């Protein structure tokens, strides 16, 4: 199962 | 009999008009089990191997619904990191993530992992201690700051330690037929003539999984690196692997040279000669 | 920073003229991700060819493998074709059923 979300940079 | 979970993603910005390629991949050991491109026509997460498709509508539909989140945030991330860099806008870039995690014969957790790239190139990583970043560059630390004040690290070890983890553990049963298979090398030797005082000698390991495999020559005993060519590990297509190792040797004299073979599937290293 | 692709040709199974089997053209270490790849049949590039999903190694480069289900036979000869930026020229590699 992937990750909720990607963060941002 | 360790087991991992990775997945990987790629978005490539595509200048002008169009929006990013999203690709991401799922892997448990070496056996990829889904995959999302965002050029496809289906839009959605699709399974790559059999032991996958038996999850419910509820499992595609929130898989679906965060890849495509990861695709948007790294469409943005695109753009923060060409200015960052001071980059304009009419080439191409990319961004690179792999993370996932580790577990033992006990299925509990060994490792975590999340790292980034830019254009092919280091860009920030988690630590081991799944509790600090390393940038590469002032760029990356910029990102890093940010990171810091939000307490990622505490959120994405949540993530590596817990989900991660357990979802592992639930694909390795449902795959067990094949996940927890080791399938030894097959091995053979050929042999080429070169020249009235040089041979090729060829050491095969066909067939195998998983991936991680060795093979060494020995000339009378000791290891043999000179005059010597390794292939990398390769997929055969139906979920094995494949390698080979040479050497050049003086015509004749090949029974001075023995190749090694070392796989987990072995209860003992093979030895073979032309 | 741009990588060249590395290429190996060879098939599936061990060769045996006239016994079905896969042709397959793993590339892999290049960088960026755009790449062309054929397999050839005598000079001819081969329709159904289908390839793996994009995936990249410890090191940031991509890899790819493609494949066709083929025949081998004496007359036939089989050949991977790859097209790159970084390639001034498309490289073409022979299939060798010995590699």
């Amino acid at each position: 199962q992937i990750m909720y979300n990607y963060p941002a940079m | 009999g360790s087991h991992s979970m990775r997945y990987f993603s790629t978005s490539v910005s595509r200048p002008g008009s169009g929006e990013p390629r999203f690709i991401a991949v799922g892997y448990v050991d070496d056996t990829q089990f889904v995959r999302f491109d965002s050029d496809a026509a289906s839009q959605r997460m699709e399974p790559r191997a059999p032991w996958i498709e038996q999850e419910g509508p509820e499992y595609w539909d929130q898989e679906t619904r965060n890849v495509k989140a990861h695709s948007q945030t790294d469409r943005e991330n695109l753009g923060t990191l060409r200015g960052y860099y001071n980059q304009s806008e009419a080439g191409s870039h990319t961004i690179q993530i792999m993370y996932g995690c580790d577990v033992g014969s006990d299925g509990r957790f060994l490792r975590g992992y999340e790292q980034h790239a830019y254009d092919g190139k280091d860009y920030i990583a988690l630590n081991e201690d799944l509790r600090s970043w390393t940038a590469a560059d002032m760029a990356a630390q910029i990102t890093q700051r940010k990171w810091e004040a939000a307490r990622r690290a505490e959120q994405l070890r949540a993530y590596l330690e817990g989900t991660c983890v357990e979802w592992l553990r639930r694909y390795l049963e449902n795959g067990k037929e094949t996940l927890q298979r080791t399938d030894p090398p097959k091995t053979h030797m050929t042999h080429h003539p070169i020249s009235d005082h040089e041979a090729t000698l060829r050491c095969w390991a066909l067939g195998f999984y998983p991936a991680e495999i060795t093979l060494t020559w020995q000339r009378d005993g000791e290891d043999q690196t000179q005059d010597t060519e390794l292939v990398e590990t390769r997929p055969a297509g139906d979920g094995t692997f494949q390698k080979w190792a040479a050497v050049v040797v003086p015509s004749g004299e090949e029974q001075r040279y023995t190749c090694h073979v070392q796989h987990e599937g072995l209860p003992k290293p093979l030895t073979l000669r032309w | 920073i741009q990588r060249t692709p590395k290429i190996q040709v060879y098939s599936r199974h061990p060769a045996e003229n006239g016994k079905s089997n896969f042709l397959n053209c793993y590339v892999s270490g290049f960088h960026p991700s755009d790449i062309e790849v054929d397999l050839l049949k005598n000079g001819e590039r081969i329709e159904k060819v289908e390839h793996s999903d994009l995936s990249f190694s410890k090191d940031w480069s991509f890899y790819l493998l493609y494949y066709t289900e083929f025949t081998p036979t004496e007359k036939d000869e089989y050949a991977c074709r790859v097209n790159h930026v970084t390639l001034s020229q498309p490289k073409i590699v022979k299939w060798d059923r010995d590699m």
